[PDB]
């Protein structure tokens, strides 16, 4: 209960009403001269309520009065001519209202009554906005009030009779008000900032007594005078907390960490100072000696006005009325509870629910250890293609994407379907061309379908992915042309059958000596044998053999399993090339190394352009001239190389990339030979092309020939090689850019030559 | 109004500096990614940048000598009105036009240099 | 009841949007009304108000390619440029974790601009890290030369351009031709074009308008400001200084001597920042930041009782976070309380408003399980507060341990190295590779991963015994 606002007599005051500072009133208003305190509230609707708290029940509410206009200020005061009594003072918008709220009792506590005689009404020619009241001048026995227009005009009214209206010089907004006897002033928080205190004589005469130019402007004003030995202005900015000396210089000053709300000095403890009581917007009142934090406590409600008034037999109570309607009187609470886990018996652990539960749990835990269907159709006939997808259940967030090649181009990457409801089909269509000159490693192609399967222990779904693959058509990237004879590279694939017509195999391709001319202009030649049961290709490039090769081979297996036959083998009696291949792999790493230097150059050059650019800042940032010609000439210089550096590295990065398409097609051709030439089944050839097909461009982190030369190795180190030493010192997995590709030809030219000796590949 | 417009001037230099060691940092993120389209555009923005804040600089330091050339007019003027009385007359007709000045008292100025 | 005046009460209340949009509709219903225009002004402007003293905040340019202190090797000391990391983590190789966050807190420089874009983007300030630090009415329209004639318009115009807008320099120029209305006998505007200026980065032209400013009217806000730019300027002791001579003005505001401390604090001097944070106790008592960071001291120098205290303080005072229940659940686990333990860690899990805390929170309870004896409650909450957040070097670098207990060595490598390369600065994942790897022989390593190591935490012995062995062996 430490530092909580603990409740006494409390109530919510309506039904979404709205009340403001000036609403909440606290004092004697029935003059029952006792010494107890009445709560008085008005509204911004009507409602003036006036409370005698005894402690909620029913005898409280002394009265809840409905008036016809909203009610903007409250307060109890000498506000009539002849008798001494404090009367009811009530402001609305365009009406003062003064009520004399008298109580007649019954012979029963609930057959007592109160009513509010209306003492007297002005009417005002102005929307006032709030208003205080004093003994203006020196009067004695006299409450006479000032209202301030919201249009910055003060009107005096001296009770029952309007004295007069001066207006407040340049202001906009209006402002707190509050009044001084110790200095006779009316004192004013302006919308420049300005703090103005004006003596009444000289606003009775019409200026200013002085200002003090405070960073900001004030909620309250609250000119405290219930100790009389040095008067003293508060102010509530709406950052800083203020209190002013009666000459016009601060006091003293606080700057405030939170936004308050409603402030109020009560009475004073010690020598001089004075305990005060502010209230945040994060609703937490406190209580500050002069400027030190004394005590703090959370409120239920952020306060919109706050007094300190004795209620039934208790001084110094807490009354906190908000703009929704709490009015709660309050004290503070000084019980330091211990910190202990309650020591109850009743609620005890439902071991049995939770241990079922549990071993559920556990036993998903203990078994960790130990539906869509994709289809794409690709046309005869730029070809298009078209993807079916299908579901079983309620699929969620699905996205389908085509992924075909560097050089193939789509013409749609990307379908979204946010929900498709069960046993229901998708069907996206788009259409795959060439766009470019070199020929692609592969005419494959792949769909990739992310889903979501909404279950039980998650609603948005365990994320799942599906995929197909389609293969194009040859006739997309090629066309047939004139056969060559002598080219520079061949290579010839022996079969055990009859050697079959070309004219078959490719019946858009027309000859049994054929010629293939690709988008781009590579040429390719396919001669079928007519005296071995052979077929050869060449061309002048040993890439583009693989293309041709591949469908040489695919097709032949398609013709004889057409036909009947099911004996058929491709030996590829020879030696795999390795001569032809290791070009393109040097080719490839030269482009690497010259785009390092070219970056290492580009850095040195952004190193000189930032220390230049820099010293013309440090050269802009002084006031004097200075001449910096030199300075700027040398700029300029270090951007046209920057320029023509960036140029080159993107010339580089073109063509590292190209020559990263042809070493792909290089070496799918390289792994087919070593397949034929070893009768490798298909696993052994998975893990070729998993070891030497890599990735699909270089990165600069990963390249290939770092990841091809690691993986050979593991391969020699843990498949073929036996001794020990050999395994420690050649061969070495390392993933950083080479120095040169010696050790992977080497190592390449070792996996085909142990390949040879009757060596078989494994995983583990 | 040459103090607003020196005032003025600092204040978009110090503004187009801020942007070029934004623009300085940005161009080394886009060259640590070799990403050099996006790095050459922010070249090319440093490249008008610099323009930009050569201009101001010649406008700058332009009325930066134009204003050294109206303070030494104000002093010497001042001294040159000292100068022309002999003795205890020459710091009191001194410090009166410094503080006629410090108060921006122009015909306070000229009344103290005419007679006083 | 009228539209003006329930537009300025609500203004008053703190409402501002009720203000704001009665003020649209006051507006439109009557164009020659300006009360409501500023008022809509103000309401706008304050809706997304923030201390300009608390909105520090540096950009990799400002702290590579901006130069502005005078020395360059300071006695040690004198510039801004405890528990050793054997006790309490470390966001950074120095700077060890605070235990409040301003957001204008550093840990740390980054040296190169390579340095600073390749590490995370929370690393040396307190939200990611940057390359450098209908519309109500039309900035190019307004003449402020017009304006600028009359304050009332003037001040509130101001603060709405320069919070709002946060347009600099046509705030500077309104404030500018505001001043020279104004006659230069107002500290208001002298305090904001030195604000001005500080954002435009001209710390000297801004320190000029703070002095200016104070010989008229000795406000806090001004000490705050001008020890901001002695800051700025890499004088820790000018603005030491410049604090005192405000406490003598102010002889007891919480503000100055928080922010004595706060430099105390980052010259890497707690002696003297735990004095002052104790004179702002002396004085506040409900002071979040002191409370907090005397809180966290006691939890690491082998007084988890008493932060349970202050912590429990901060818990009366009605503050209710993750972060505070993470605190408490940690100080009651270690000062023995463990009948408040778990419940505090359940609280803050519920609390947690991202991925990183709760997988603070789920590392933690990893810690209390790892106490309790039981390295399978243990390895699940360092694998949910990987789960939670990837990049969570601490929970690889104990799961690696645990693992490496269990017998799995090449699960602890791996997860030591992805840890050792989250955070360098952390010289647990090194040591714990180098030992493991000098286990199995592989000197090489060993050494590279004792070096690193020795460079982010250097007086730890066990280092230094693994790096002479190390070298003996390479000799």
């Amino acid at each position: 209960s430490l530092f909580k606002a603990r409740d006494w007599w409390s109530t919510v005051l309506g039904d979404k009403e709205e009340f403001d500072q000036g609403c909440l009133c606290l004092a004697d208003v029935d003059n029952t001269g006792n010494g107890q305190d009445k709560i008085i509230v008005g509204s911004f609707m009507g409602y003036l309520r006036i409370f005698n708290p005894h402690p909620a029940q029913a005898e409280d509410l002394l009265l809840e009065v409905h008036l016809r206009d909203p009610i903007l200020q409250v307060e109890v005061g000498k506000f009539v001519s002849g008798t001494e009594m404090l009367h009811l003072a009530v402001l609305h918008s365009r009406k003062l209202c003064v009520y004399s709220v008298s109580g007649t009792l019954g012979n029963v506590e609930h057959g007592n009554q109160y009513q509010i005689k209306l003492m007297y009404e002005h009417n005002l020619q102005r929307t006032a906005c709030n208003m205080t009241y004093g003994s203006f001048g020196g009067v004695k026995g006299r409450d006479l009030i000032c209202i301030q227009s919201v249009d910055g005009m003060l009107m005096v009214f001296e009770q029952e009779s309007y004295a007069f209206g001066r207006f407040l010089p340049g202001s906009l907004l209006p402002g707190p008000l509050a009044y001084s006897s110790r200095t006779d002033s009316f004192i004013t928080v302006s919308s420049c900032h300005q703090v103005e205190s004006y003596k009444y004589q000289v606003l009775a005469f019409a200026v200013v007594d002085w200002t003090l130019n405070i960073g900001e402007q004030a909620i309250d004003i609250c000119i405290v005078s219930f100790i009389q030995s040095a008067s003293s202005v508060f102010v509530l900015g709406e950052r800083n907390f203020f209190c002013l000396k009666d000459n016009g210089q601060i006091q003293f000053m606080k700057k405030l960490d939170y936004s308050p709300s409603c402030f109020l000095p009560y009475c004073s403890v010690s020598e001089g100072t004075i305990n005060t009581l502010i209230g945040n917007h994060n609703n937490m009142l406190h209580i500050y000696q002069d400027v030190t934090l004394k005590w703090a406590t959370q409120l239920p409600h952020v306060p919109v006005a706050v007094r300190v008034g004795c209620l039934h037999d208790l001084k110094g109570v807490i009354v906190t009325l908000s703009d929704d309607g709490h009015l709660q009187c309050s004290y503070l609470g000084t019980d330091p509870s211990l910190f202990q886990a309650p020591k109850v018996e009743s609620r005890e652990l439902n071991y049995d629910e939770l241990d079922m539960e549990l071993k559920e749990l556990q036993k998903v835990i203990k078994n960790v250890n130990k539906d869509l269907k994709v289809s794409a159709m690709v046309s005869p006939n730029s070809v298009t293609v078209k993807v079916t997808l299908k579901n079983r259940v309620a699929l969620q967030k699905i996205k389908l994407s085509i992924y075909v090649q560097p050089p193939l181009v789509l013409t749609g990457d990307q379908f979204t379907f946010e929900f498709m409801a069960p046993e229901m089909t998708r069907t996206v269509g788009f259409s795959v061309y060439l766009k470019g000159s070199y020929s692609p490693p592969e005419l494959e192609g792949n769909a990739v379908v992310s889903y979501s399967r909404p279950t039980e222990r998650n609603p948005d779904g365990i994320p799942r992915v599906s995929q197909c693959k389609f293969r194009l058509p040859l006739k997309l990237v090629c066309l047939p042309g004139q056969p060559s004879k002598t080219a520079s590279h061949k290579l010839t694939i022996d079969t055990n059958k009859s050697p079959v017509s070309l004219l078959s195999l490719f019946p858009g391709f027309a000859v049994n000596v054929m010629g293939f001319r690709f988008l781009g202009g590579s040429q390719v030649t396919l001669l079928a044998s007519k005296t071995s049961q052979r077929y050869r290709i060449q061309s002048e490039q040993f890439e583009d053999l693989w293309l041709i090769t591949n469908e040489l081979i695919i097709r032949l297996q398609e013709y004889f399993e057409k036909q009947g036959i099911k004996d058929f083998t491709c030996s590829f009696s020879g030696s795999v090339p390795l001569e032809e291949y290791f070009e393109l792999i040097d080719h490839h790493f030269e482009l690497r190394i010259n785009g390092e230097k070219l970056e290492e150059l580009l850095s040195e050059r952004a190193v000189q352009f930032r220390a230049i650019q820099r010293r013309l800042l440090t050269r802009f940032k002084d006031k004097t001239p200075a001449p910096l010609q030199h300075l700027d000439t040398l700029l300029d210089g270090t951007y046209k190389q920057v320029i023509a550096l960036a140029d080159a590295v993107e010339e580089n990065q073109d063509n590292l990339f190209q020559s990263f398409t042809r070493l792909k097609s290089a070496t799918h051709l390289v792994i087919l030979l070593i397949g034929l030439w070893q009768k490798l089944s298909a696993d052994q050839i998975a893990i070729l092309e998993a070891a030497f097909l890599p990735l699909q461009q270089d990165t600069q982190e990963l390249g290939w020939e770092e990841t091809v030369d690691a993986a050979l190795s593991h391969l020699l180190k843990t498949c073929l090689s036996k001794s020990s030493k050999e395994q420690a010192l050649n061969l070495n997995s390392q993933l950083g850019i080479p120095k040169d590709t010696s050790q992977l030809k080497k190592h390449i030219t070792l996996f085909c030559d142990r390949l040879a000796k009757g060596g078989r590949l494994c995983l583990s | 109004e040459y103090h607003s417009v020196h005032q003025k001037l600092s204040a978009d230099m110090a503004d187009n500096s801020n942007l070029i060691r934004s623009l300085l940092v940005q161009a080394e993120d886009a060259r640590l990614m070799r990403d050099m389209k996006t790095m050459k555009n922010r070249y090319k923005e440093l490249y008008d940048l610099n323009k930009d804040l050569l201009n101001g600089y010649k406008i700058r330091c332009n009325n930066h000598t134009e204003l050294l050339g109206s303070l030494k007019a104000v002093n010497q003027a001042i001294q040159r009105a000292g100068h022309l009385r002999v003795g205890k007359p020459k710091n009191q007709v001194i410090t009166a036009c410094r503080d006629a000045i410090r108060s921006n008292n122009i015909n306070m100025l000229f009344r103290i240099m005419r007679v006083g | 009841m009228e539209p003006l005046l329930l537009a300025w009460s609500y203004f008053r209340r703190r409402r501002f949007q009720l203000c704001a949009d009665l003020c649209t509709q006051m507006l439109e219903k009557s164009p020659c009304d300006q009360a409501a225009w500023i008022l809509k002004a103000r309401a706008l402007t304050e809706m997304v108000y923030v201390d300009e003293i608390d909105v520090d905040e540096e950009g990799i340019a400002e702290m590579i390619l901006d130069e502005n202190a005078i020395a360059q090797v300071p006695r040690p000391g004198t510039s801004l440029k405890g528990p050793s990391p054997a006790v309490r983590p470390v966001t950074q190789a120095g700077r060890p974790i605070t235990g409040f966050l301003r957001p204008s807190t550093q840990s740390g420089r980054p040296g190169t601009i390579e340095q600073a874009i390749k590490t995370p983007r929370t690393a040396y300030t307190a939200r990611p890290i940057a390359s450098s630090s209908g519309p109500f009415i039309n900035l190019s329209r307004l003449n402020l030369a017009k304006y600028a004639q009359k304050p009332k318009l003037a001040k509130a115009l101001f603060e709405y351009i320069f919070h709002h807008e946060n347009d600099v320099k046509t705030a500077l120029d309104l404030a500018a031709l505001s001043t020279e209305h104004s006659q230069y006998k107002d500290w208001w505007w002298k305090v904001q074009i030195g604000k001005c200026y500080y954002r435009l980065g001209l710390y000297r032209e801004a320190e000029k308008q703070f002095k200016s400013a104070l010989k008229q009217q000795e406000m806090v806000d001004t000490f705050l400001y001008l020890a901001k730019v002695y800051i700025s300027l890499d004088q820790p002791l000018t603005a030491l200084n410049l604090f005192k001579q405000g406490l003598d003005k102010f002889p007891g505001e919480v503000t100055l001597l928080c922010g004595i401390a706060r430099i105390y604090e980052e010259m890497n001097n707690i002696s003297s920042a735990t004095e002052y944070y104790k004179e702002v106790l002396k004085q506040d008592n409900t002071h979040v930041e002191a409370i907090a960071c005397i809180g966290s001291n006691h939890f690491y120098t082998d007084q988890p009782e008493v932060a349970l205290r202050f912590y429990r303080r901060l818990l009366q005072m009605g503050v209710y976070n993750c972060q505070l229940f993470n605190n408490l659940g940690l100080c009651c686990f270690y000062a023995q309380q463990y009948d408040m333990t778990l419940t505090s860690f359940e609280r803050a899990l519920s609390l947690a408003e991202n991925e990183e805390e709760v997988a603070d929170v789920w590392y933690n309870l990893g810690h209390v399980a790892v106490g309790t004896g039981d390295t399978n409650l243990a390895h699940q909450c360092f694998r949910l507060a990987l789960v939670s957040n990837n990049q969570h070097a601490e929970a690889y670098n104990n799961l690696a341990v645990l693992e490496m207990r269990r017998g799995h060595v090449e699960q602890a490598k791996a997860l030591l190295q992805t840890a050792s390369s989250l955070a360098p600065h952390m010289y647990e994942p090194h040591f714990n590779f180098a030992t493991i790897s000098d286990k199995i022989g592989d000197l090489q390593r060993s050494y590279a991963a004792a070096k690193k190591s020795e460079a982010a935490f250097p007086d730890h012995v066990d280092t230094q015994h693994l790096i002479k062995q190390l070298e003996q062996h390479f000799a």
